[PDB]
RNA sequence: GCCGGGUGAUUAGCCAGGCUUAAAUUUAUUGUCCGGUUUAG
């Protein structure tokens, strides 16, 4: 379940192993048709990888109980989203985070429009400035 | 002359007097008790001595001291049901609150604005008013002096106190169409035009700045509140009709509890609580014992009310 | 978080009154086994699982850039939207301000959590004090918390309410301490630093590991490796 | 800080015999020593350097304050919403002050977007402005730069 | 101290080394911080929540007696 | 339209069964043995 909910966000992958080496483990992946190895990875790749992961670590070592574990509760704030990621993972990166996990409270805050085509108006909040009764002063409004 | 007034009352000679000066400040119990929900509260209280020469000083005090007419708390002939009949016919509603209202009050402050009446008293006077009204916390070298709850000269004391901010904040208030209600430490507004009651947090916070240094308001206790939801002042509902009223679930509460004594099967404790309640419900309402009569009938209610 | 006599006052099930009357309960009978398999803790298990968490409202005065503002969040998603210097980092700082209080003392009571730093007030020169308020509604039970300080140089004292995160805390151990593999909630915080990512032979794992911190950072990484 | 210090006593003067004031310094410094020795020898030379300002003697055209306008100025120009930046002495340390609207703030206080700017050009037009110390305007030398 | 178990005389050395370290910090200066006990120190069964250590020293006729104590993560009541 | 509030009447009655009425995103009921208000012996 940890392995394929990894793989549910690179889909230029096929496969993940542990293969122990002689004096130590190595993460062996493979994309196309080369085998990589966990240094060798792009930095968004890097990112996706770290995120997904010590997400999908939390939810499994708070609700032992649970038969699948990533229905938990919470709050997860993420500021930025869009760090080196391209336009086209941009714009589905918002529903599969959705998707997996569904009962987990989001916050995120972002920086460009891609993002914004692909959100409900209920959910937006923008922010602005106006100067009031002679001081500066921050507003936020509904779409 | 304070202390000839006190002396000649209670035949104080000098020494017994000079003792009870010097040791009034530690004549408390410090006392918990429970909460409604989980927890507890921490009262203070003075000894049998010291609270009727309290109420002495009070009674002398009294009529010397302005307070404003928009304070509707320890005062003679006022109570809840006045100080919500203000605003029994306004749509938007905002409370607000402060954060340890009692021990914020100081004697530099008591006899700084005592001073500004015109009143001239000499050293021995507020000697004696000193070390009389106040608590002293902590060890014996604290040096700080607090009002404190549950003496009865406290609430008096806070209401002459708040004289300038009541009657500062009162023609703000008036000339905006805006009503404004204060009971101990909790402040009502009301009004009926859109868009307006956003601006009178920045307005209040500088008034308390302006005219007595030391408070400051609860930010987590601020409350806007409009005819689509629920609303009530201190207890008492308002229904969207413009009426009084004590709410649905203990008007089932009373009809309940009298219908199962009609049975006989309620306990000699339960009639004396349940009395107490149905006449304060009275008073508030005006014509709960008319529907109570129309319903059980008077035989039945005469006699419940002529138990015990 | 103490016991009472169970004030009759009006019939209802919240939360709270149930916790009230397994307090009251738990102070006479002596048997565990008893108190394993009464009705009580069914009711108070059964209405803490169904309840679900949900941050309701957040304001904020005179911290940082913002003077005065208050915001509503949506229970399943919510994003904001601005440009550089319009203090969309300083509301994520609020929330985790506040969060830290409510993880502190699940650990262990009375246990003090992150405080305003002296150069984050405000710097006109009207200001005295800043101040965060907030709230958290388990379906119909409602928790409200304030922090606040005051500037330096100022001589007037402000404290902080901690009443509601106490109690609620005290019903997650309370209810952690009689079932076996109780869950907790989950808090987290992924800050701009994830950037910087780019021993011992633990043996033992436990859920109170991750909430040593609520922010990611470093050794997180490595101990994913190590548990993987 | 060495650039305005240098601006400070060079252009607007307030000096007087700054070299016969540092030799006596370095005077004072070697009668102590005849009166830590690794330190006091460094010092000593530290001052023999700042009593060589007469052998330098430049005071040409491209002088410390117009590398400091200059220096200024090329910051400001890619960060429009600002109005001056200032170095401030206090407590016997320095401190960089910048206003912002009407409301003046520190180094720290700053945000992400405007500390990689002033980062990036700062140390740009610092490698410019000291490995080309002949050109009337220094920002006028050759190289190449990578920026990912 | 004589015998041979698995549990080692060497532990119970320890515990009275905790405890006269207090007294040595004390000596140092007023209210200085001792040494505490660490969590991975308690006993790992499922009936214990806390652990604690007790001491008495004499001096002539002048009694004198020290506790330190810890509890488990997530107690329910703090020691 | 929907949801959430107000309550006279109804019922071996604090549940429920009916008829009315109200609306910017916008209440989740409070501290006694002191103080003032209501009732009564
Ligand atoms: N003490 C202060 N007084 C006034 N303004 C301040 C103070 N501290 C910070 N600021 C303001 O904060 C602004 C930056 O705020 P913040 O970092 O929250 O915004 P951001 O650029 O949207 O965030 P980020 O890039 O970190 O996601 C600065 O432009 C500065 O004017």
């Amino acid at each position: 379940s940890v392995i394929n909910t990894i793989l549910k966000f690179l889909p230029e992958f096929q496969w993940i192993k542990l293969v122990y080496g002689d004096d130590d483990y190595k993460i062996i992946l493979k994309k196309g048709e080369v085998e990589l190895d966990i240094q060798q990875l792009s930095q968004g790749e890097k990112t996706i990888f770290t995120l997904v992961g010590d997400l999908a670590r939390r939810l499994i070592l708070l609700n032992p109980n649970l038969s699948n574990p990533l229905l938990g509760y919470g709050i997860v704030l993420i500021d930025e989203i869009d760090l080196h990621l391209h336009p086209q993972w941009q714009q589905t990166i918002i529903e599969r985070l959705t998707s997996t996990f569904p009962n987990v409270q989001f916050v995120i805050t972002t920086h460009s429009p891609q993002v914004l085509s692909t959100v409900s108006s209920r959910s937006v909040r923008i922010l602005q400035e106006v100067e009031v009764d002679g001081v500066n002063d921050l507003i936020v409004s509904h779409p | 002359q304070l202390t000839s007034k006190i002396i000649s009352k209670f035949n104080y000679n000098r020494l017994a007097f000079q003792l009870l000066l010097n040791e009034a400040p530690k004549k408390y119990k410090v006392y918990y008790i429970p909460k409604r929900g989980a927890g507890f509260r921490v009262i203070a209280q003075p000894t049998k001595e010291l609270k009727n020469v309290q109420r002495f000083i009070v009674s002398l005090l009294q009529p010397k001291l302005p307070v404003h007419h928009k304070a509707m708390a320890y005062e003679y002939k006022k109570s809840i049901k006045d100080n919500a009949l203000l605003h029994k016919d306004n749509n938007y509603i905002l409370k607000m609150d402060f954060q340890n209202f009692f021990n914020k009050i100081k004697p530099d402050i008591f006899f700084s604005k005592l001073e500004n009446t015109g009143l001239k008293l000499d050293s021995f006077d507020e000697n004696t008013l000193r070390n009389l009204l106040f608590w002293r916390p902590g060890k014996k070298r604290s040096t700080t002096l607090i009002l404190s709850v549950g003496a009865p000269s406290s609430p008096f004391i806070s209401n002459f106190v708040m004289y300038d901010f009541d009657k500062s904040l009162d023609d703000w208030c008036r000339n905006n169409g805006i009503t404004y209600s204060r009971y101990a430490d909790d402040i009502t507004f009301s009004t009926n035009i859109k868009d307006i009651l956003c601006r009178v947090p920045k307005v209040v916070k500088k008034m308390l700045s302006l005219h007595v240094p030391g408070l400051s308001i609860n930010e987590s206790k601020t409350i806007f509140t409009s005819m689509a939801h629920n609303r009530h002042v201190t207890g008492v509902t308002l229904t969207p009709q413009g009426n009084l009223s004590i709410g649905r679930d203990r008007k089932r509460m009373l009809f309940a509890k009298i219908h199962k004594y009609s049975l006989g099967l309620l306990s000699s404790e339960e009639i004396n609580k349940t009395k107490g309640m149905i006449a304060f419900a009275n008073y508030l309402e005006g014509d709960f014992l008319l529907r109570l009569q129309k319903k059980y009938g008077c035989e039945l209610i005469t006699k419940f009310l002529m138990e015990g | 978080m103490w016991s009472h006599p169970q004030f009759e006052k009006i019939n209802k099930m919240n939360l709270e009154t149930c916790y009230v009357d397994f307090l009251e309960l738990e102070s006479h009978v002596i048997n565990e086994d008893y108190l394993k398999e009464s009705v009580e803790l069914q009711k108070l298990i059964s209405t803490l699982n169904e309840s679900k968490f949900h941050l309701n409202k957040i304001g904020i005065h005179d911290f940082k850039r913002i003077r005065e503002l208050q915001i509503s969040l949506e229970d399943d998603l919510t994003v904001f939207v601005g440009d550089n210097g319009f203090g969309k980092s300083t509301i994520l700082d609020a929330i985790a301000i506040v969060l830290s209080w409510l993880r502190s003392n699940i650990e262990k009571e009375s246990k003090p959590g992150t405080y305003i730093k002296s150069h984050e007030v405000n710097n006109s020169v009207d200001v005295e004090y800043a101040s965060i308020d907030a709230n958290i509604k388990l379906k119909d039970f409602n928790t409200s918390i304030l922090i606040t300080k005051a500037k330096e140089g100022a001589y007037y004292s402000r404290n902080n309410e901690l009443l509601g995160v106490k109690k609620l805390a005290s019903i997650y151990r309370l209810v952690n301490k009689y079932v076996d593999n109780a869950s907790l909630p989950l808090m987290a915080y992924y800050s701009i630093a994830r950037s910087y990512i780019g021993a011992k032979t633990k043996t033992v794992w436990s859920k109170f590991d991750v909430y040593d911190e609520i922010e990611f950072d470093r050794n997180d990484f490595t101990d994913f490796f190590q548990w993987l | 800080v060495f650039l305005h210090n240098r601006a400070s006593q060079e252009k607007l003067s307030e000096s007087q015999t700054t070299i016969n004031a540092l030799f006596s310094d370095i005077q004072s410094l070697k009668a102590t020593l005849t009166q830590v020795i690794k330190g006091l020898e460094l010092s000593l030379k530290e001052k023999l350097n700042y009593m060589k300002s007469l052998q330098s003697g430049e005071h040409k055209f491209n002088n410390a304050v117009s590398l400091y306008d200059s220096v200024i100025n090329t910051i400001l120009k890619f960060l429009p919403e600002f109005q001056w930046i200032k170095l401030v002495y206090g407590d016997d340390d320095y401190k960089i002050i910048l206003k912002k609207g009407e409301v003046e703030l520190d180094i720290q206080q700053l945000s992400q977007g405007e500390k990689t700017i002033f980062t990036l050009v700062g140390d740009l037009a610092r490698r410019l402005i000291l490995l080309n110390p002949n050109l009337s305007n220094p920002l006028l030398g050759y190289g190449i730069v990578l920026i990912d």
